[PDB]
This record gives C-alpha cells, structure tokens and sequence, in this order.
DNA sequence: TATATATATA
DNA sequence: TATATATATA
C-alpha cells in the first residue's frame, strides 16, 4: 500500500 | 512510422507503468490532489494493481493499457502480478478517489 | 573442443 | 604516423589474438597443419581458442600477435572460457599442441 | 529481470 | 565515429 522504489 | 505513446495523462487512465527490476505492471493514474506538495514536473502518481503500491512516474515509463495489453499482459509470477492484471480488467477502480 | 562457427 | 604491418605469415606454436565475428579478440595460438590431410583453404590457418578449446580456420586479418597486443586485447571479459583463456595463453600455452 | 558487449546503421 | 539493437551472462 506504500511507495515502491 | 511509429504512433507516440501519450506525454499526457489524466487521472483515471488505466496503464502499464513500468519501473526497474520489474516487468511492464498493470497500473493507474490517480489524481494529484490540489491543496497538496507539488509532485516533480511531468510525473504521474501511480497505483499499481494487485500490490496497491504507489509511485510517481513519467510518460517515459507508462504505456497506455488497452494498446499495450497484448504485449505486457501476459502472466507473471511475481508478487501480485496476476492479481493486477484481475484487477485492471474486474475493479480499475479500486482505491481511486479522483471521481 | 569443437569448430568454431 | 607510420604503421608496421601485422605478419601475412604465421608458424606452428604462434600465440595471438584472434578475431571471429561476435565474439571478442580471443587467445589462441596457429596449430599444426599436418602434411597427409586435406589441405586448407590458402592463406588460412589453424587456429587454437585458448579457455574453450574450440578450433577454426582464419587467415592473417584476423591473428594478432600476443605480445604485441596483450595491453589492449588482454582485459577481462565475462564470455564463456575467456578468462580461463588468458590464464592459459599465460600459463599452459601447450595445450594439446602437437606441432612440438 | 538487468548489464555487458557485441554488430549494424547513419 | 557515434548511435541504437541484439545476444550472452549474471
């Protein structure tokens, strides 16, 4: 649910 | 002759989107809140399907889904991977907040 | 330790 | 700027580079051509791929003498048997060779 | 998947 | 020679 990379 | 992919979207379109170590992922544009911190210039914020992960990405990197569809859609072990291509084609519209 | 080409 | 050729002419035990199209300037060394066999193509020679132990026919164009290039071709590469060949043109360049 | 590292093209 | 693609290797 969060930033990928 | 070769058609460009968009340097434009809005939010809502339905994409694959592209990031390093990754394959082509299903993906959407969401909407860029106004009243927020101004993303980099010609950057997109992304959610990806089946992990419901985010990231802001250029037109560099997106392809446009129902173009793309037969060249990226293809099945895929990675983490989420097939669940996103359920969900792109059964909910897009998951989490979206833009309309 | 075959033919090359 | 004056040039010095590379040679027209190799002999049995010769260790070079040579070159075969999609691969790197490889290690090898000018085999034998043993009198009682077919004979070659002209002005070609038989060539011996240090590291894989393959074998082929090329003619003078494509030989670099060892030495001579050892700074320029001599650098790691991670194709298959390449440094296992720079070991080898080094340390066992007598591999299977029957010329002496 | 990505990086090296070849070749072909302009 | 500088660029863009295809193949080999990790």
């Amino acid at each position: 649910g969060g930033v990928k990379k | 002759m070769a058609r460009p992919r968009p340097r434009e979207y809005k939010a809502g379109d339905l994409v694959f989107a592209k990031m390093k170590g990754y394959p082509h992922w299903p993906a959407r544009i969401d909407e860029l809140p106004e009243g927020a911190v101004k993303p980099p210039a010609n950057k997109y914020p992304i959610f990806f399907f089946g992990t419901h992960e985010t990231a802001f990405l250029g037109p560099k990197d997106l392809f446009p889904y129902k173009e793309y569809k037969d060249k990226f859609g293809k099945s895929n072990k990675r983490k989420g991977f097939n669940e996103g291509l359920w969900e792109i084609e059964n909910n897009p519209g998951v989490k979206f907040t833009g309309y």
